């Protein structure tokens, strides 16, 4: 079925990308203030939608064999610490205490893939924000030592297709991906790879 | 499947917006090319709003 997605994906992929260039070209002619806030809230629009599509395209490719994960040495904290500013602007906006608390014995570096990892992070962030109110967002790097080798905890406690696509990842990144929920104690969404 | 229809919804949306904007334009002051690269929109958009309800009909 993988590559039923793939192929649909394709097929929407490829409108969207002539709906965005089009925008793109009409923002450099001549408009008045209300026509750019039009072609901008179009542009806008487009790119978070081609976004998602191309991460449906690229799972798809991913669990057809047809693309594989990147397996690079890579700084986590900087990482976490990219997606989290990513957010503080939010925070702010949507008046959230965004917090984060990395573990003492959590490596700075590890191996995997940076880019779908931080795709991954961010669709918890994301998320969170959208299942919170005026509340604390709480990020946490830490180790799970239960299940023999030691593993990377990652984790986003609050008080959903990215979702989805994010938990695929994880599963493919040889992880699990768990969800906890208490009245007092909010939801948290988690993920533990290997190290 | 339920996926499928979830994907339609959450392209629906912002496609439904997308064209509402490109409506909007349609019918302010617009260059012959400006109009004409706003037809191109209007059609990609359709076209893919098109699809979208083939694939709500195909989760069915």
């Amino acid at each position: 079925k993988a590559e039923f997605l793939a192929k649909i994906s394709h097929e929407i992929r490829t409108p969207m990308n002539g709906v965005l260039g089009m925008t793109e070209l009409l923002l450099g002619t001549p408009l008045s203030a209300k026509q750019r806030d039009y072609v901008q809230t179009i542009h806008s629009a487009g790119n978070e939608l081609l976004t998602l599509i191309n991460e449906i395209l690229d799972i798809s490719k991913l669990e057809s064999g047809q693309i594989e994960l990147d397996e690079v040495q890579f700084d986590l904290n900087a990482l976490i610490e990219d997606c989290l500013d990513i957010f503080r602007v939010k925070a702010e906006q949507q008046r959230i205490e965004l917090i984060s608390f990395t573990q003492p014995q959590v490596p700075r570096v590890i191996g995997g893939d940076p880019t779908r990892l931080r795709q991954v992070v961010l669709s918890l962030l994301d998320n969170a924000f959208k299942q919170t109110e005026e509340g604390e967002i709480l990020l946490v790097v830490a180790l799970d030592d239960q299940g023999e080798t030691p593993r990377l905890r990652i984790a986003v406690q609050d008080s959903h297709l990215g979702l989805i696509i994010a938990r695929q990842l994880v599963r493919l990144m040889g992880g699990e991906f768990g969800i906890q929920s208490g009245s007092s104690q909010g939801t948290t969404l988690s993920l533990t790879l290997p190290l | 499947s339920e996926f499928l229809a979830n994907m339609s919804h959450e392209i629906r949306t912002p496609l439904n917006g997308i064209l509402g904007f490109t409506n909007l334009l349609q019918k302010s002051e617009l260059s012959p090319r400006q109009q004409d690269y706003l037809t191109t929109i209007q059609k990609s958009a359709e076209s893919l709003l098109g699809i979208i309800n083939e694939i709500l009909d195909f989760s069915k």
